[PDB]
């Protein structure tokens, strides 16, 4: 998808940022981040928004010690929302992305693939309906099902 | 003695500079090229290796003798040693011998001393990674050593060098085999070495069993691993098989394949030369004329030296049998002219319509044709001389008498005057209609069909060739 | 092993021949992707 | 190159074809052209 992210129309560039967002969210792949760097620099408004949310899914539960671009992005999220000259559209996904990185108090993440080998359907369904949040704003709440707890439970038996 | 005594020191350090850093930068560069990239091949230092082998093959080769740098033969074949972190100290030892030769006199050990020397890569135990670097460090003294041609007791050391190379070849077949990449750098060397096989075997005995070994190698390349190797193996086959009867003619049809891609460049065209003579033995010129012409236009830029001239010697043969031949002094070369003088008088009398003029050249100049083995054309060319004479007389005379035409062409009798024309009509040589009463021969000029059929057939070659130029330009244009 | 260590030489040769063929097809894809970069320019 | 096989072993040319035709035929010619006059 590296070459589709360079397409002339920002609609295919938006879908192309989303592909890397949802597919690579369970991974710490740096190549995906590298291709999502120039996406927030496009003069088109909403494609920058797409880069915000995608880059928010690559950094779930991953701190600065994972990839060096974490703080780089976190200052950009607040920068775009505190500037009046920027589009309201682009600054929507900014605070939304801050919500992605901080989801569950940083304690939870999204996982489409359990370790058992089977896909988690509430996760997948939630995120796929969450693809278009413009058309229906309450559809942004279906992403809450995608959040899965990552914890070590040492319960021996019973209560 | 003082003058020559002071002129001895300067020469030896000139190689000991360049030849020391030559296969150290080329072999040592290809050492890191062989660990990775390794794409394709490339291994661009393999092409640089062609240039280096050809570099010493002019100056200074290996040796001689010379009683100075003859110690490089044991030097580079010693001290692998052994693993890469241990090779640093050995690379320094190579430089310690420079001070040894600068202080005291240089030690010369060759001939019988080479038997343990060539077995020292097996004594070091071992290189151990690069068989082609050991094959190059062992061959690089051996390959120009053939230039001694002493023929006494060191040729069996060349046989021992083929045996040691066969040990390195067992190591070539057993090791790797999955993304080998040592084979693709070694196929240039298996090429050159096998050509040196036949070179050495030409001075003693032709190789019947080494062709069994060669064909084992040949067929065993397909399909497992063949890159550039089998194209050379087929030419090894063809080279002595063209000189040695027989059947080798139709042998190529069952070998092909083609074999693609054509490599290395001109190396494929010369293959077209060998098969050009072969396909000439079947008397088909249309297939022979293109394979001959392609050989010359596909080979730049020379020098050297005389084989590029000989391929042209046989180039115009098939065109002379065709009946349509260009004047050959446009390709005239100062080194080539002196060689084809008798041959040039041959074609000179061939284009003429006089039959006696042609029969004189075979008598006087046949002694040269014995060496070229070119008598195969001299029997079949007569047909073309008589066809040329009759063609001339056909277009140049409206009505010709069959009895009076025999005196000019020394046809000698009335009866064959009918025979030449009979087969001339049978082959479409002349459209004339002949009446036998006296008899007489009349001819007529018909046209206007003409530019209907002939130019469109040429256009089919013209346009297809032009679009091929377009495709080959697009291919090299899209790389940036 | 003869099945095997040397029969997996042909087996894994399919890996190297597919990667060589695919290196030709990938050179044909690279030189063709320059087209798309240029036409998008 | 020099690799492989080779170490083993207007212009005036177009008209020089016709000149080759003049070399083996009718000399040049002056003398014969002047000798044919008194023969008959």
């Amino acid at each position: 998808v590296s070459l589709l992210s360079e397409s002339y129309n920002p609609h295919v560039r938006y879908g192309a940022a989303m592909a890397l967002g949802i597919c690579c969210a369970g991974t710490g792949n740096k190549e995906a981040i590298n291709l999502l760097e120039p996406m927030t620099n496009d003069p088109v408004n909403y494609v920058r928004q797409g880069a915000l949310i995608a880059s928010a899914l690559i950094m779930i539960q991953q701190t600065e010690i994972t990839c060096p671009k974490v703080n780089q992005f976190r200052q950009l999220y607040s920068k775009v929302i505190n500037d009046k000259h920027d589009d309201v559209m682009a600054k929507f996904g900014a605070i939304l992305a801050q919500g992605i990185l901080d989801a569950g108090g940083h304690n939870v993440t999204i996982s489409l693939q359990s370790r058992t080998g089977h896909t988690h359907m509430p996760s997948v369904v939630g995120v796929l309906v969450f693809t278009q949040f413009w058309f229906w704003f309450p559809l942004s709440h279906f992403l809450s099902l995608a959040y899965t707890p990552t914890c070590v439970i040492g319960l021996n038996k019973d209560l | 003695p003082p003058g020559g005594g002071e002129q001895e020191p300067p020469p030896p350090p000139a190689p000991q500079d360049v030849e020391m850093k030559e296969e150290a930068a080329t072999g040592g560069g290809s050492t890191g090229e062989a660990d990775g990239k390794t794409a394709a091949a490339a291994a661009e230092h393999s092409q640089r290796e062609l240039d280096t082998v050809t570099l010493e093959d002019i100056k200074e080769h290996v040796k001689q003798l010379e009683k100075a740098v003859s110690g490089k033969e044991p030097r580079f074949v010693l001290r692998a040693l052994r693993m890469l972190p241990s090779t640093s100290r050995r690379l320094n030892h190579y430089v310690l011998y420079k001070a040894v030769q600068g202080f005291f006199t240089s030690n010369n050990a060759t001939r019988d001393f080479l038997l343990p020397f060539l077995e020292e890569p097996m004594d070091t135990e071992a290189d151990l990674q690069f068989r082609p670097r050991t094959g190059k460090a062992a061959s690089t003294p051996l390959l120009p050593e053939v230039e001694a041609y002493l023929q006494l007791l060191v040729v069996i050391f060349m046989m021992n060098s083929k045996r040691y190379k066969e040990a390195q070849k067992i190591s070539d077949d057993l090791m790797q085999k999955i993304s080998t990449q040592n084979r693709r750098a070694l196929d240039l060397v298996a090429a050159k070495c096998y050509y040196y096989h036949a070179r050495v075997y030409e001075f003693l005995d032709k190789l019947d069993v080494v062709r069994s070994f060669l064909h084992a190698r040949l067929r065993t390349a397909t399909l497992r691993h063949d890159a550039d190797g089998q194209a050379t193996l087929l030419n090894l086959l063809l080279r002595n098989y063209l000189h040695y009867s027989l059947y080798d003619q139709a042998e190529k049809l069952v070998s092909k394949s083609v074999f693609p891609e054509q490599a290395n460049n001109n190396e494929w065209a010369r293959y077209l030369y060998y098969t050009g003579r072969i396909k000439a033995i079947q008397l088909e010129y249309s297939e022979a004329r293109r394979t001959m012409t392609n050989a010359l236009r596909k080979a730049p830029q020379h020098t050297a030296v005389g084989f590029k001239q000989t391929v042209h010697k046989l180039l115009i043969v098939v065109e002379l049998l065709l009946g349509e031949i260009p004047d050959r002094l446009q390709f005239r070369q100062p080194s080539l002219k002196r060689s084809l003088m008798p041959y040039f008088l041959l074609t000179q009398a061939v284009r003429t319509g006089n039959l006696a003029k042609f029969n004189q050249v075979l008598d006087q100049f046949g002694e040269k044709f014995q060496a070229d083995g070119t008598y195969t054309l001299i029997i079949r060319l007569r047909h073309n001389v008589i066809k040329t004479g009759v063609r001339m007389i056909s277009l140049s005379y409206s009505r010709i008498s069959l009895a009076d035409i025999a005196q000019k062409l020394q046809l000698d009798s009335p009866e064959d005057a009918e025979f030449i024309v009979a087969k001339a009509i049978r082959d479409g040589v002349i459209e004339a209609s002949i009446n036998h009463e006296k008899g007489y021969v009349q001819s007529k000029e018909m046209i206007d069909i003409y530019s209907t059929r002939e130019p469109q057939l040429a256009f089919h070659q013209r346009i297809s060739f032009c679009l091929d130029i377009h495709n080959m330009s697009v291919k090299a244009m899209r790389f940036p | 092993l003869e099945e095997g260590k040397a029969g997996s030489g042909l087996r894994q040769y399919y890996l190297s021949k597919i990667e060589e063929l695919q290196l030709i097809v990938n050179d044909k894809s690279q030189n063709l992707r320059r087209l798309q970069a240029q036409r998008n320019e | 190159m020099s690799e492989k096989k080779q170490p083993v072993d207007e212009d005036n040319w177009d008209d020089d074809n016709v000149e080759d035709d003049f070399s083996n035929q009718l000399r040049a010619e002056l003398e014969k052209h002047g000798y044919k006059m008194e023969t008959s």
